[PDB]
């Protein structure tokens, strides 16, 4: 449903990160992701930000889900 | 908002009221009056609000347009006033007493020919007012205040 | 005028005699200064003519010799300063112009044991070192009238061009084959022996090392114990190699036959290597699903041939034998040889790659290769005949 | 020839002239030292002796308990005026073997300038005139270090 | 987080920790990347295993985390794109180029050796120079095969000289993003203006050079990842200034280059930042060939001889060649070879390069040194040649003569000409600018003279620069003054600002002559001045900028006249 770039790998790291992020955000569970640079973390964050534009979402799935607004702080 | 601040805006530097601790936030505030024919209210902005407006202007003005003139004017005056504020804070920390009731109003654009106005709150010193471009006056005043600090 | 050079020299010699008869340093300085001033005023333009063939001034060397030889006390530094100025005038010119003027022209006959000779030789040696570092051919079309000075230049070229690791057999062979100056050196030294007489002993030693290297290489080539790195380097530069060996051997044909034979045997060995590589790569591709055991073949393939002697890697042919078959280091079975050959032919085929499902190499042939090749042939016959089914076109050519 | 000189001299008056001369000369030399260049080429090498470890410790202790600027200015003036003039070199009341303290105290007395009490008492006599220039160099280094600190 | 965390603080939420993947996971990621096409995926499949084994080898070998998964993924992307464009099996040269671009940047690592150890591709060993790699990054030969942004590790900020000369030879010059050296402007507001400029360059597509501004990384952290949102075909990336985060448009032609010192990167730079950028090392030694380096050594020797001899205070090169430093000869040689072009090596080229280098160095020398060299050489040929060039073929007698010569002889293609000048006399006043105007009248307008110290803020300097540049005159002369007492920051920041503003006011073919004049002292105040910045600049020493009303004598005339003859 989300229109990812073709050269991006639908690997296990990004799959699980996106799924967990979506579920935790929709249910307001705190999620902590720790991994060495390149472990599909920020990519998942941007993808979930773009996908979860509820009415403006790309797929009926995300259109059924909530609308997300992200506020970022760099610690 | 920034265009109006340039046209009408007034920056105010004064000693902290209410016994507040001396800092840029307490010393500096922006007044935005209302224009003739419009009925909105004269708003008062804190330094944090002006820095927020500045950040907004920077991220917005990526349009390769002449709009930078207004942003540039806004930024220049803002920086000058911040410099003046730190000079006041310095004189305050050193124990100077003249600049204890001193209030300064900088007019982003002349009002009836006035660009800077200073009053010390003393019976001997009358009100001081001067016209012209605000950033030159502010730079000269900052330099005099620093020399006086030394 | 330059013609009058004797007068300054006589006045300087008078000053010399007065000093030896006894503000001394002051008078010396003024004397040297005035002499330099005169030389500057007279020697106004370039030292050498267009080609570097002749001298601009016929008397420059004579004036330099006359003035430098004045026996001032050494401590004062007359000779060194004047010779420094001459060296400056030389170095301004192009290296090849300097060497041309040095060898061809008739300036030296006056006695080359003076200081001017030693300075000009030093400068020419430095020029030759620079040119060798630039790897530009010097001796190409070179001409010479003074054999002694040409021999000095030639020895300088030989010594400076030589590799820094003058003992490395491989770098010696690389230098000999790659550098062109070596052809000219061998040609000249072979045509007229007198050149070698004028050549130094260091240069003759280097020539003898080079000749020994070439003779060993030829023995290895003819016999067959040569390293694949050396045979590759020889083949890449076969023309220079055979020219040099022709010159040396005429001074002191079958090598062409030998080198052709070894080129053929090396091509065969590389063909077999590439077949084994293609087979290994295909099995590595199906690695994720199936594990293969061909330890001996992978070990043999992993060894770098450059260090190996040819006859160990492959059978070499000689008229000391008949035109017998060739055999390689791999000793592949007929099954594996056929399989590797076909897989090499189809190593770029996208329709053969997928086209199939620990096993041994004969089991690998039986299960993977035969079904695959059978289906591939059947597909080729379907396409040639046209009876191919639409489902096949949809599944196979989904990608094209 | 008066453009930037006027800004340096805007505050000085004729009474200061001599002190100003002294200051300038010392400052001039101090610059050279900061750049490791030799300031005292015109001085006899005989007066350029080194200092022993013990005399170095004594000098350092004195300088720590001394007014470094005035001491440097006076010692510089003495070195330049007395030891430089070959006429005063042949005037052998400033011999390298003479003690630095007595020489400098005599000089200061002759010009009836206020003498630093430390000069007579605190100054070690074991330091001769031959090392006098090293003393000034060492003192200037401490000042330069004090200036960095 | 890339760093570990304490579970007790998480409020018993959900905590997921990712480990470094094994070979199979890396090969699956590679196949996922290539999935967009099937032919190429099959072709590269064989190479995936070797690339993964090489990557784990590198990760275990290196001491500090310097290479990561982004490098591996970028390698796979670049090989996929190369094969897709070629329509053939990836050639060894492509694998080598990919590996060099991604896994370069460190000395203690020999990536290409590791990757070639696993393959027979080593046969190529046709190595590609950092200049070619950087070019391919900036100008990598419809498709967003986007390469990472560049980090150039250098020494003494030398890299800036090379790039300006090589890739930005023309007026396609990038924009310089730097920290201002003016006293009252380097704080938060400067970061705001800088990120505004970064945004405007992203929108317009103008390339950017990031100088020692690692303190801007928190604003760019998300853009460096280059993960874009899309709208109507255009791509957008996130930028932040404080708590405000906004999406900004990125023009396809946009590229980013960060220039930084190797040691700052090794010590201070965060590891995720090192991972986000493609890393290359650039120094003059990496550009110069062997013979050019030999010419450098020769020029150092010739300098040492020039200083002392072909009493005897034993001068040093800095005291003669104003601005001399370890890399002066290399910079000179690079500038010479770059101006000459790619001409093949010949004895003519070697001689001409040596002579040009000597001439450039001599242009920065004091007349005093040339006189000393002649005197102590007793009128040697070299000394008279050098005196002739300095006093007669060069224009050190005054600033007016230099300006006239530069105006008459300078090239016509270079619309912007930059010059640096060192002097020991007093800086120019209004009267000197009037004399220069009287000389120039009919050729250009009144030269504009500015004193950098008089400016407290960068914006006032830019305002006056724009006041001058906006005049319609076809030729413009800009003169900047400074007294070297700290100061070098001011000069550098002014130089960058002037270059950027000249690049912006460029639609016209006006010819702008820019001069930076620094007043030094022969002795000094400890901190040694450093010149020979090379690149676009030409370094000339003028002992006295005035026209010598007190004596109309040009030296080399008095050289043959007594003091008695002066009073004839």
């Amino acid at each position: 449903g989300v229109p990812l770039r073709k050269t991006i790998a639908k690997n296990l790291a990004l799959k699980e990160n996106v799924f967990m992020m979506v579920v935790c955000i929709e249910l307001k569970i705190p999620l902590f992701l720790v991994g060495k640079p390149g472990s599909s973390k920020s990519l998942a964050k941007t993808i979930v930000a773009d996908a979860m534009q509820g009415p403006a979402a790309y797929s009926d799935l995300f259109r059924s889900l909530k609308q997300v607004h992200l506020v970022s702080f760099q610690c | 908002l920034a265009t109006a601040i340039n046209q009408r805006g007034i920056y105010v530097i004064q000693a902290p009221k209410g016994g507040q601790k001396i800092s840029p936030d307490t010393v500096l505030h922006l007044i935005l009056p209302e224009s003739p024919g419009s009925h909105e209210e004269s708003r008062e902005y804190s330094l944090e609000e002006v820095k927020e407006l500045l950040n907004k202007l920077m991220l917005m003005s990526g349009k390769k347009d002449r709009n930078n003139t207004e942003v540039e004017r806004f930024s220049e005056v803002f920086c000058s006033v911040q410099r003046l504020s730190q000079a006041f804070i310095d004189l305050h920390s050193a124990g100077n007493m003249l600049f204890r009731t001193w209030i300064a109003m900088a007019y982003c654009s002349p009002k009836q020919g006035v660009s800077l106005q200073m009053d010390f709150g003393l019976d001997l010193v009358t009100e001081l007012k001067e016209g012209g471009d605000v950033t030159e006056l502010l730079a000269a005043l900052c330099r005099q205040m620093e020399h006086f600090l030394d | 005028l330059l013609k009058f050079y004797e007068l300054p020299a006589l006045s300087a010699e008078i000053v010399c005699r007065m000093i030896r008869l006894l503000s001394v340093q002051t008078v010396f300085q003024g004397t040297l200064a005035a002499t330099k001033r005169w030389l500057r005023e007279v020697f106004t333009k370039n030292m050498l003519t267009s080609s570097g063939a002749s001298f601009t001034y016929v008397k420059e060397i004579e004036v330099w010799r006359r003035l430098v030889e004045i026996q001032f006390p050494a401590e004062h530094g007359w000779k060194e300063s004047l010779l420094g100025d001459m060296e400056w005038r030389l170095t301004k010119e192009e290296p090849l112009s300097q060497i041309t003027a040095y060898c061809n022209s008739c300036w030296d006959t006056k006695g080359l044991e003076d200081s001017v000779a030693k300075t000009f030789e030093k400068c020419i040696i430095e020029a030759v070192s620079s040119a060798c570092q630039s790897q530009t051919s010097i001796l190409q079309g070179f001409s010479y009238s003074d054999l002694r000075k040409f021999g000095i230049v030639l020895s300088a070229v030989i010594t400076k061009s030589w590799p820094r690791t003058a003992d490395n057999f491989n770098d010696i062979l690389k230098h000999l084959l790659t550098l062109a100056d070596v052809k000219h050196v061998f040609r000249l030294c072979g045509t007229d022996e007198k050149i070698l007489a004028n050549v130094t002993e260091d240069a003759k030693r280097l020539i003898a090392v080079a000749d020994s290297v070439l003779t060993k290489v030829v023995g290895d080539l003819l016999s067959g114990t040569i390293l694949v790195g050396q045979l590759e380097l020889i083949i890449k530069h076969k023309n220079q190699f055979l020219d040099i060996w022709q010159l040396r051997e005429k001074s002191l044909c079958a090598v062409e036959e030998a080198l052709d034979w070894r080129r053929e045997e090396l091509l065969l060995l590389k063909k077999e290597k590439r077949c084994v590589d293609s087979l290994l790569k295909m099995c590595g591709n199906v690695k994720h699903l199936i594990q293969v055991d061909f330890g001996v073949l992978a070990v043999r393939h992993s060894q770098d041939l450059s260090s190996k002697r040819l006859n160990d890697t492959v059978t070499v042919r000689l008229s000391t034998s008949s035109n017998s078959q060739r055999a390689t280091h791999y000793h592949l079975s007929s099954q594996v040889q056929e399989m590797a050959g076909k897989i090499d032919l189809l190593r770029d085929s996208h329709i053969f790659q997928l086209f199939w499902r620990i096993l041994e190499l004969e089991e690998v042939y039986d299960y993977l290769y035969q079904p695959s090749y059978r289906k591939f042939i059947k597909l080729h016959q379907d396409l040639k005949s046209g009876e191919v089914t639409l489902a096949e076109i949809d599944v196979i050519f989904k990608d094209f | 020839q008066t453009i930037h000189v006027l800004k340096a001299l805007n505050r000085c008056q004729l009474k200061h002239t001599i002190a100003l001369w002294q200051f300038l000369s010392a400052h001039k030399s101090e610059q050279l030292l900061r750049l490791h260049k030799e300031p005292f080429g015109e001085i006899s090498s005989r007066y350029k002796a080194d200092l022993s470890p013990e005399n170095a410790k004594l000098l350092s202790t004195f300088l720590n308990q001394t007014g470094l600027d005035a001491f440097l200015l006076e010692l510089h003036e003495m070195i330049i005026l007395k030891l430089k003039n070959p006429q005063t070199q042949t005037e052998e009341r400033f011999r390298p073997q003479w003690s630095l303290r007595d020489t400098l105290v005599s000089y200061m007395q002759t010009k009836e300038s206020e003498i630093l009490p430390e000069m007579a008492s605190q100054f070690p006599e074991e330091i001769l005139l031959a090392s006098c220039v090293s003393v000034w160099k060492t003192a200037a280094v401490l000042k330069w270090n004090r200036e960095m600190r | 987080s890339n760093w570990a965390l304490d579970p007790a603080k998480m409020n018993r939420g959900i905590f997921v920790s990712r480990g470094s993947p094994n070979e199979t996971e890396l090969i699956e990621s590679a196949k996922g990347i290539c999935s967009s096409d099937i032919l190429v995926q099959d072709r590269v499949q064989g190479y995936f295993a070797s690339f993964a084994k090489a990557y784990e080898t590198v990760c275990k070998r290196q001491d500090k985390e310097f290479f990561g998964l982004r490098d591996y993924y970028s390698l796979i992307k670049m090989v996929f794109a190369a094969a897709k464009a070629s329509n053939r099996k990836p050639s060894p040269q492509d694998i080598a180029q990919a590996v060099l671009r991604n896994f370069s940047g460190k000395d203690d690592i020999q990536a290409l050796d590791i990757f070639l150890a696993n393959l027979p591709e080593a046969k190529c060993s046709e190595e590609v120079s950092p200049m070619q790699l950087i070019k391919q990054n900036i100008f990598g030969p419809q498709e967003d095969a986007e390469s990472r942004y560049l980090l150039v590790l250098t020494k003494n900020y030398v890299a800036l000289q090379i790039l300006q000369q090589t890739f930005f030879e023309g007026d396609q010059q990038p924009e310089i993003i730097f920290g201002s050296g003016f006293p009252k402007d380097q704080e938060y507001t400067q970061l705001c203006r800088n990120i505004n400029r970064v945004k405007i360059c992203m929108e317009t597509g103008k390339m950017v050079l990031l100088l020692n501004l690692q303190n801007l990384y928190e604003s760019l952290y998300d853009a460096l990842n280059q993960y874009y949102v899309h709208l109507g075909g255009q791509k957008y990336v996130d930028l932040g200034l404080g708590t405000h985060r906004v999406k900004c448009r990125v023009h396809p032609n946009f590229r980013l280059i960060v220039i930084e010192e190797k040691d700052v990167v090794y010590k201070h730079f965060p590891i995720p930042l090192i991972n986000r950028l493609e890393k290359h090392y650039l120094d003059i030694n990496t550009v110069l060939e062997k013979w050019q380096k030999s010419i450098v050594e020769e020029l150092c020797a010739w300098v040492e001889k020039f200083i002392n001899v072909k009493k005897r205070h034993k001068y040093s090169p800095s005291d003669v060649f104003i601005g001399y430093h370890s890399d002066a000869c290399a910079s000179v040689v690079l500038q010479v070879i770059e101006r000459q072009g790619p001409r093949a090596l010949t004895e003519e080229l070697h001689q001409k390069v040596s002579e040009e280098a000597k001439s450039i160095l001599l242009n920065c020398a004091t007349p005093d040194a040339v006189v000393r060299l002649s005197a102590y050489s007793l009128g040697g040929f070299a000394a008279e040649w050098l005196s002739q060039e300095y006093f007669h073929r060069q224009r050190h007698n005054s600033f007016a003569d230099f300006l006239q010569a530069h105006l008459h002889t300078a090239d016509l293609e270079r619309h912007a000409i930059f010059t640096e000048i060192t002097t020991f006399s007093r800086l120019l006043t209004s009267h000197d600018c009037e004399i220069l105007e009287s000389e120039v009248t009919g050729r250009a307008p009144k030269p504009t003279l500015l004193w950098l110290q008089q400016f407290d803020t960068e914006y006032s300097f830019l305002k006056e620069v724009r006041n001058c540049l906006t005049n319609t005159a076809k030729c413009k002369i800009l003169i900047f003054q400074t007294d070297f007492e700290r100061s070098a920051q001011l000069i550098a920041s002014a130089k960058y600002s002037v270059i950027n503003e000249i690049n912006k006011i460029r639609e016209n073919e006006d010819r702008i002559f820019v001069y930076f004049i620094t007043k030094l002292s022969r002795v000094g105040r400890g901190t040694a001045y450093v010149g020979f910045h090379g690149g676009l600049w030409q370094s000339v020493h003028i002992d006295d900028l005035r026209r010598s009303t007190l004596m109309v004598s040009d030296v080399t005339r008095l050289q043959h006249v007594t003091i008695s003859q002066l009073f004839a």
